[PDB]
């Protein structure tokens, strides 16, 4: 059976919160910073 | 098991969730987009030196926040989360199908980075108006890959358009009519009726542009017989549809969320409120060529498009009439929901009426393309429907995920974006009634103050979007779980617990006998 | 010409096969149906079936309403709709 | 006779707000009257003013396309 | 929504330290790029 | 040829639905993953070579 | 031709344009009227101290709630149709003046009689003239008379361009295949600005279009010494 | 009528041979004049980009005696 | 009330109707077959019959 | 345990692979029109075959061998069936109204005439006659199949069935015929591109229909559909008119009038 509950019904890791704050900023970061290195790689070829 | 679970999903809960995960990736992607385009007009010059991957920019801007920000967000995960949960349903209809949808959402991402990826790039704008997106000025690979991105979306939509409008109709417990369900369960209803009435002309015409662009044809080339105010029409006929798309499930949350806390059991005016969405629903498909008073339409046309578009005005008129008479004499409490609600209901009403305004095509003729348009749109969009969604998320996170944000962060967070938004988009009025049009990189130095103003306002609400992962990282950096739901027993979806279980309503509701 | 495209009393097999045999019986367990047996007095309670100790029971309880109210309803003695008037008792024997 | 000229006077026929067809039916009427006399062997330039009001109406590159077409043999108006 | 106490506390240091990362983590790749933008020109 | 399938459709075992037959079940689904994947690296590498200029 | 600080419409040199700004302060006055109701409103009722859940009565109000935005909207109406009617009256042409637009730059051609044609190109910043402006500057004015009914019929080449001056309340979008009519009278003579008012590419902000409108006389002192 | 016997009559005397006596008249039919002469109009015969199969010039289903190219015809 | 009723009610049940059917059926089959034959057999010999080629010598 | 009477399904892997199999289509559109490559299309086109297979091979697999089709699993069956096909009426009404507003309004290059001068139209009696003959017979065909699956005679619908896709394939052989021998091409004009492409669109919409109507029949021959429910002939009748009602829309608009 599958696993239900608080923090069980999210495909991350929720128990450590450190990892979590690690994890949410390089996703969230990563997500802002991909349209930066699109212009600075159009930048770049041009 | 995690791919069993997380990639081979059949449920609509979990299938919510990655469509919340998705659009907040979305989000923050157009989010850095926005502070690109607002960060060289700060100051005037060329910064990224030509303005063709300013308009790169501005298209990437448009599409990820139009089609991978709110449609998901709103239609897909606020649906799968609530629609089943509302109506008594266990499931959707066609779960694997709303799956497919969902999955094919991260193709059409892909496909619209990659497009932004080779060097001709798709700078044309979030309208495609050809030969501009022609095989001569747009000669390279990038809008095909957006059109095809475009198709993506745009079957996903229909997908999910199909399982919503099934699932609502079929889906229902026997005894409940269709005069019984809750306010957003018949936005998405009306919602998911004008996607599958709106994208096949939307696929077709950019798949005629395609077929224009590749395989020699002349819908669109006037030297072969073409008319590009053909695509114009077919574009708007989609768009304006698109529009009340984007603007409707928000209508039907800020419904629930004024009704809820203020106390009432019941909105004021339920069938109104039901004839005012049928009504937008209905005169939305004869009103498009209100986006064509400066292509050169016979006059009675143009007078019977700014007639029909009165004729739509009036709708939504009741529709905030009757919201300021739900409210009436209620119990407030002041949730962060309220504050988003009530921001709505001010800021959607002045760039609606700024966009009434607009509708006059004597007024349109000067008032085109400018930072006016921009104004109205980045108003009822730009705050209407992103207050709605942040009115929704704060409300049903503890629903969504157990854990509640702290009410004195999340009305922080309304305050810094309430300055960030309004000091963003409230010069660009002037700017636009100066005549200062729209994409354009660099500006003459009288439009430069405003301007100025409304870049840094920008950054203001740069930093409320990094409270928003601060605040959801303190639910997590908490744990604190909920003692109860106020207002239980008129939604069901507070009912089966937050967060609700893997398999809801095993046995299914029961319905009064009458 | 022939036979050949069979009657579906003997190709019906699972929940399509125990849904027909018990409609044709007139009994739904699957809740296709509206029930019946309104009554809302205190002796003679709306009675609603149940496989767990547990269900979901709304109440359109005045005609022509927008809002069902949605409660809980668990076994034991029946407590009406906390608005209205209308009582519910559940019986858990219904697989 | 009409002329002392000068400048195209507003079409009852095309009173609306394009005007390619003004200039499109005003080339080929043009060409109608060019073989009409030449037909009946009258003088062509009774309808003299018909290249002056497609010259004020419709612009360069369009009337040079269609007079090179007629310079092949290729423009699919009915002349 | 009424809701139950934290299961697990935060205080001032870690809220701090982690808005202060927050910060950090979103606008140093953006001002890596922002900070400098004559070398990607090729000028 | 229905009933004995019908029959042999209700194994009650748990085994997923694409899986109920067994090893060709298991070998087609095999082989309608890893060229699925295959040819989605194959399509990011394609990408990435068009993102390069020549 | 903008300044600093400016919160409304450019000032008027058109008929059709004052009335436009007079039907523009009209409906001014609707948006404040009915911005200011629904704010003091959200003001007041969000600040009260009772209150009221009771099933109450709908079918009371919606008779003055459907008559009553349809009074506003057609008042918002009629001026309406009574300008744009006006715009497309019978037209006196004493003047004809075709413009195309070519790829990032205008041509303008005035070929009623005496045929003659220019390019309108952009003075780049570090080419300017000391005193004048940036991004509204072009070396081949578009010159006009004033007092008199004139038509520009407007082209392009490949991409959607879009004639628009603000001041002069004229915006019409420029199209392959496709010339458009739009009419225009001046006033007061001067130089007018405006600029391109759909994307046309890679140097889509650096077009501007410059009416410089005088009497008539030199007119024929200009076009008789210009070819 | 309740009766699926009407519409298998309504197939075997309508349906089938009506498309037996078209199929018979279109043979009658099937002659094919000689083509036409080559003039090239601007607004047909175009090429905006170089097609994706093959030569570059030839459609999906050309056939060289009535389908030209924009050079011509071909023998 | 059904078609093949009727049909065989009217037209088929009594022998005098059944022989009227067969003769008018007989003269109708008639025209529709030579012309049909006729057309057959002219597309066949396109060009080669004398009426095509009559035209020619008036 | 479900008490209730819908449908609940098995975590199945082809949504995720038939969404990456799309984007191996479109990609693969997209290199072998700017870059000559066949390989990744072929490649896409291989995966969604047999994705498209195996996702109805399970449907299958519930409907007719578990039986977990309800009754309001067939009117949500229906329903969604008549969304798609509405969906492709109101598609192919855009391609309409693109068609009538190139051809009410011709522009200057055509000479204003419809059709426009240097292309040759094939007048409609002979040969798209012909397709409204064989599209109405099958028609007529189906709802004697249809009737037949009321009654419950085997052979009879098998036949029906057979004459069915006979001349579906009839259709499009010769439909293909008639695009071996027209005086244009889809780069001959706007006439020629709005032709081709609804034609098209049309052909490509009666080939997924002669294919549908193959699975149906070969299910049949399985005997899979018993006398009420059938909902695979259902559908693939619901199709079949549908691209009747379109052909008689396409030989009005574009064939008789306006040619
Ligand atoms: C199960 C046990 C743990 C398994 C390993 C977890 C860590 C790696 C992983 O497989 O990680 C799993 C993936 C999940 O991604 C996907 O599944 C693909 C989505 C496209 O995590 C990501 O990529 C990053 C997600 C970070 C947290 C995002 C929070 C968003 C907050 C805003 C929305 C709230 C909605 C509430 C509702
Ligand atoms: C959700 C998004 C949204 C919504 C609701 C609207 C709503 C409206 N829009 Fe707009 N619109 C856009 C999104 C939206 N629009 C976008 C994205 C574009 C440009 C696309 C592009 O960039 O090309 C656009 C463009 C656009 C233009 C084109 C301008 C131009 O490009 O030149 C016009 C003009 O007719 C217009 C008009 C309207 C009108 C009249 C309404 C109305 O529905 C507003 C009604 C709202 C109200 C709140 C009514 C207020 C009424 C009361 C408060 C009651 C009292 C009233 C009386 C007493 C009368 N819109
Ligand atoms: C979805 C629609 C949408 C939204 C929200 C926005 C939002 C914004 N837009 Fe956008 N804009 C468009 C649609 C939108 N815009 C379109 C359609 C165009 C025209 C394109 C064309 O030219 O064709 C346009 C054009 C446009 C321009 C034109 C460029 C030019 O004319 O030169 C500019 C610049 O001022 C601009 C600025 C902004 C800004 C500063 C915001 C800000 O509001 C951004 C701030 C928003 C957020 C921060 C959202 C909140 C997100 C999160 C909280 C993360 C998600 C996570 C959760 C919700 C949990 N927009
Ligand atoms: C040689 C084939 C016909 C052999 C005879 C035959 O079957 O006749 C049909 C039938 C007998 O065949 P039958 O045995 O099928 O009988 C038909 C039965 N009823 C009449 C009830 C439908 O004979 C007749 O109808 C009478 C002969 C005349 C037919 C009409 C001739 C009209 C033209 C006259 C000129
Ligand atoms: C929006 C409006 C909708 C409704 C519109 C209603 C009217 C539409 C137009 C109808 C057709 C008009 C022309 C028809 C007559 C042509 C005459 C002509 O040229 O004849 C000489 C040509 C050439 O003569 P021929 O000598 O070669 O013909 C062969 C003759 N026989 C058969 C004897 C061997 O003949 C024909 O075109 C005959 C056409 C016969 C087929 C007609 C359709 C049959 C039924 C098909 C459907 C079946 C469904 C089951
Ligand atoms: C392109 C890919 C199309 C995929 C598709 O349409 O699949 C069929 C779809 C899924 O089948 P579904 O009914 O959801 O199965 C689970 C519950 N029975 O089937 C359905 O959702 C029902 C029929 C909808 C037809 C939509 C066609 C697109
Ligand atoms: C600066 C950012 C870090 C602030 C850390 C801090 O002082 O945390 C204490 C307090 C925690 O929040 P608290 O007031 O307990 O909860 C509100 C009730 N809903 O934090 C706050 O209330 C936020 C204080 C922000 C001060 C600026
Ligand atoms: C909130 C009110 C509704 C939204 C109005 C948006 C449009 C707008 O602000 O237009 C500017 C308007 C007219 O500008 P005007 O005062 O005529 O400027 C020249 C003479 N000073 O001027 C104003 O509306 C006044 C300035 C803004 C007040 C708020
Ligand atoms: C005088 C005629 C007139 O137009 O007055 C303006 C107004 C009533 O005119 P009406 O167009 O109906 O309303 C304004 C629409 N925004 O009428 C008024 O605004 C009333 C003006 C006289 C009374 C002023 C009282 C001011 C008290 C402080
Ligand atoms: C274009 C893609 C979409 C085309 C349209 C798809 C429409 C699907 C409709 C819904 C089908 C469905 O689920 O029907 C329910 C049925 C089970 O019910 P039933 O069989 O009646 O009951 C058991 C009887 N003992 O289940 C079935 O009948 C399952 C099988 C139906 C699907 C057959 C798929 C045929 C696809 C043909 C086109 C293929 C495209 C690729 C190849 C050609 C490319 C040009
Ligand atoms: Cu010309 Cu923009
Ligand atoms: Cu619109
Ligand atoms: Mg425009
Ligand atoms: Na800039
Ligand atoms: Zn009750």
């Amino acid at each position: 059976h599958y696993e239900e509950g608080p923090g069980k019904n999210l495909p991350f890791s929720v128990e450590n919160k450190w990892r979590l704050l690690a994890m949410m900023t390089v996703y969230f970061g990563s997500g802002f910073a991909a349209p930066f290195f699109i212009v600075r790689h159009q930048l770049l070829k041009k | 098991m995690f791919i069993n679970r997380w990639l081979f999903s059949t449920n609509h809960k979990d299938i919510g969730t990655l469509y919340l995960l998705f659009g907040a990736w979305a989000g923050m992607v157009g989010t850095a987009l926005s502070i690109l385009i607002r960060a060289e007009l700060g100051q005037p010059g060329a910064l990224l030196g030509d303005d063709q991957i300013y308009n790169v920019i501005v298209t990437a801007h448009a599409f990820v926040m139009i089609f991978f920000m709110v449609m998901p967000m709103m239609i897909g995960g606020f649906g799968n989360w609530l629609v089943p949960l509302m109506i008594g349903a266990p499931d959707m209809a066609f779960p694997r199908m709303n799956n497919m949808s969902f999955w094919l959402l991260p193709p059409s991402f892909l496909l619209l980075l990659a497009s932004s990826m080779v060097e001709a790039g798709a700078g044309t704008g979030w309208t495609v108006y050809p030969p501009l997106a022609g095989n001569l000025a747009h000669a390279g690979a990038s809008v095909d890959l957006t059109i095809f991105s475009l198709h993506l979306a745009g079957v996903s939509s229909i997908l999910g358009a199909i399982n919503f409008i099934t699932t609502i109709i079929n889906m229902k417990p026997p005894a409940m009519t269709q005069y019984q369900t809750p306010l957003f369960v018949w936005s998405v209803l009306i919602t998911a009726v004008l996607l599958l009435l709106s994208l096949p002309v939307l696929a077709a015409g950019i798949t005629m542009l395609l077929t224009d662009r590749n395989l020699n044809t002349t819908f669109f080339d006037p030297a072969g017989g073409g008319d590009p105010i053909l695509y114009q029409h077919l574009f708007w006929f989609f768009g304006h549809p698109e529009v009340y798309i984007l603007i409707l499930p928000g209508f039907g949350i800020i419904s629930h969320v004024v009704t809820y806390y203020s106390g009432k059991k019941e909105p004021f005016g339920y069938m109104g409120m039901v004839w005012a969405m049928m009504s937008i629903g209905f005169l939305g498909f004869i009103v498009w060529a209100h986006h064509m008073f400066t292509v050169g339409l016979d006059v009675d046309t143009r007078a019977y498009f700014t007639s029909a578009t009165m004729i739509i005005a009036i709708p939504t008129g009741v529709k905030v009439f009757s919201w300021l008479a739900t409210l009436h004499g209620g119990n407030i409490k002041w949730s962060p929901a309220m504050l988003w609600a009530l921001g709505f209901i001010f800021l959607f009403t002045v760039g609606g009426l700024t966009g009434i305004v607009l509708s006059n095509s004597s007024l349109d003729i000067v008032l085109h393309d400018t930072y006016y348009v921009v104004a109205h749109f980045h108003y009822v969009l730009s705050m209407g429907a992103v207050f709605a969604i942040m009115a929704g998320f704060v409300h049903w996170f503890p629903l969504f995920s157990g854990f509640t944000l702290d009410d004195t962060w999340a009305k922080a967070h309304f305050a810094i974006m309430f300055v960030g938004v309004n000091m963003t988009f409230f010069p660009q009025h002037f700017l636009g009634l100066s005549g200062m049009p729209r994409r354009y990189s660099d500006y003459p130095d009288a439009y430069t103050t405003w301007n100025t103003v409304s870049s840094m306002g920008s950054f203001i609400s740069l930093t409320a979007v990094l409270i928003m992962i601060f605040m959801i990282w303190e639910a997590f950096a908490s744990k604190r779980e909920v003692m109860s739901v106020s207002y239980a027993s008129t939604n069901l979806e507070w009912l089966h617990g937050c967060p609700p279980p893997y398999h809801t309503f095993e046995e299914p509701t029961y319905v009064k006998v009458k | 010409s022939g036979g050949g495209v069979p009657t579906d009393e003997e190709q019906a097999t699972g929940l399509e096969r125990e849904i027909m045999i018990a409609a044709q019986k007139g009994l739904d367990p699957y809740n296709m149906l509206p029930p019946k047996a309104a009554s809302g007095t205190k002796e003679d309670p709306n009675l609603v079936p149940s496989i767990s100790n547990k269900r979901i029971v709304g109440c359109i309880c005045e005609e022509d309403n927008c809002t069902v109210i949605w409660f809980w309803l668990h076994k034991g003695e029946s407590q009406r709709c906390p608005n209205c008037g209308t009582h519910y008792k559940l019986v858990p024997h219904q697989m | 006779k009409i002329k002392n000229y000068k400048t195209a006077p507003f079409d009852s026929r095309f009173p609306n707000q394009n005007q390619t067809k003004n200039c499109w039916q005003n080339y080929l009427d043009f060409h109608r009257c060019e073989k009409a006399m030449t037909a009946k062997g009258g003088d062509v330039s009774v309808c003299e003013w018909y290249r002056r009001v497609y010259k004020s109406l419709c612009p360069v590159s369009w009337v040079s396309a269609w007079d090179d077409r007629i310079a092949e043999g290729t423009f699919p108006g009915k002349i | 929504v009424s809701a139950k106490p934290a299961k697990t506390p935060t205080s001032a240091v870690e809220q701090a330290v982690g808005i202060s990362a927050i910060v950090v983590g979103f606008m140093v790749p953006a001002g890596w790029v922002l900070a400098h933008l004559e070398s990607y020109k090729k000028s | 040829k229905v009933p004995e399938l019908q029959k042999f459709f209700q194994k009650a075992d748990g085994v997923p639905i694409h899986l109920k037959r067994g090893l060709p079940d298991q070998m087609l689904y095999r082989t309608t993953m890893a060229l699925t994947l295959g040819g989605t690296i194959y399509c990011l590498i394609a990408l990435y070579m068009a993102s390069q200029p020549r | 031709m903008a300044y600093p600080f400016q919160l409304g419409l450019q000032d008027a040199t058109s008929p059709i344009m004052e009335e436009l700004m007079n039907f523009h302060d009209h409906t001014l006055m609707i948006v404040f009227l009915i911005s200011s109701l629904v704010l003091y409103i959200i003001s007041l009722m969000l600040t009260t101290k009772l209150t009221h859940t009771s099933t109450m009565d709908a079918q009371e109000v919606e008779t003055i709630w459907t008559i009553l935005p349809a009074v506003i909207l057609i008042m918002i109406a009629l001026p309406s149709l009574r300008i744009l009617y006006m715009m497309d009256e019978i037209n006196n042409p004493v003047l004809t003046v075709k413009t195309m637009g070519h790829q990032w730059y205008w041509s303008y051609e005035y070929t009623d009689y005496e045929d003659l044609c220019f390019d309108s190109y952009m003075i780049p910043t570090n080419d300017l003239k000391p005193g004048e402006l940036r991004l509204l500057e072009v070396d081949n004015r578009v010159v006009l008379p004033m007092e008199l009914p004139i038509r520009m019929l407007i082209s392009s080449e490949d991409v959607l361009h879009s004639w628009a001056v603000p001041s002069l309340g004229l915006k019409t979008d420029a199209i392959p295949g496709r010339l458009n009519q739009a009419t225009v009278t001046s006033n007061r003579p001067g130089l007018f600005y405006g600029q391109c008012s759909e994307i046309c590419g890679s140097n889509h902000s650096f077009m501007p279009i410059v009416l410089e409108m005088v009497p008539l006389k030199y007119f024929e002192n200009w076009s008789a010494s210009m070819i | 009528g309740a009766g699926a016997n009407t519409w298998r009559l309504l197939t075997f005397v309508l349906a089938l041979p009506g498309v037996a006596l078209c199929s018979l008249n279109c043979w009658m039919h099937a002659g094919h004049h000689e083509r036409p002469e080559f003039i090239p109009y601007h607004h047909l015969r175009i090429r905006t980009k170089p097609f994706a199969w093959g030569d570059g010039n030839h459609t999906l289903f050309h056939n060289p005696h009535v389908n030209p190219l924009p050079t011509g015809y071909e023998h | 009330p059904t078609i093949p009723s009727r049909l065989y009610s009217l037209l088929f049940r009594r022998t005098s109707t059944f022989a009227l059917t067969i003769a008018v059926g007989a003269l109708f089959f008639e025209r529709a077959f030579d012309q049909g034959a006729d057309a057959i057999y002219e597309h066949i010999n396109e060009g080669k019959l004398w009426k095509h080629i009559k035209h020619k010598y008036e | 345990h479900q008490t209730h009477a819908y449908h609940m399904v098995n975590p199945s892997p082809w949504p995720l692979t038939g969404a990456f199999s799309a984007l191996l289509l479109t990609s693969g559109l997209v290199m072998w029109f700017h870059y000559n490559s066949i390989t990744l299309l072929t490649l896409g086109l291989l995966t969604n075959i047999l994705t498209m297979y195996q996702w109805w091979r399970d449907v299958i697999r519930e409907g007719t061998y578990q039986g977990h089709h309800t009754p309001i699993v067939q009117k949500g069956l229906r329903y969604g069936m008549i969304l798609f096909i509405v969906s492709e009426v109101f598609f192919f009404a855009g391609f309409f109204w693109a068609f009538y507003h190139s051809s009410l309004v011709p522009t200057h290059d055509l000479g204003g005439c419809w059709p426009p001068t240097g292309i040759s139209p094939l007048n409609p009696l002979e040969v798209p006659l012909l397709n409204t003959s064989v599209l109405l017979a099958s028609g007529v065909s189906i709802t004697w199949a249809h009737h037949s699956l009321m009654e419950g005679k085997r052979n009879h619908m098998n036949q029906a069935l057979l004459i069915t896709i006979m001349l579906g394939l009839y259709f499009t052989i010769l439909q293909a015929s008639e695009y071996f021998e027209t005086s244009f091409s889809i780069s001959d004009g706007i006439y020629g591109s709005t032709f081709f492409m609804a034609t098209g669109f049309h052909g490509l919409h009666v080939i997924i229909g002669s294919t549908f109507l193959i699975v149906c029949l070969l299910r049949q021959l399985k005997f899979h559909f018993t006398s009420k429910h059938h909902f695979g002939f259902e559908a693939a009748a619901w199709y079949w008119h549908f691209v009747d009602v379109v052909w008689l829309f396409l030989y009005v608009s574009i064939y008789w009038w306006g040619s």
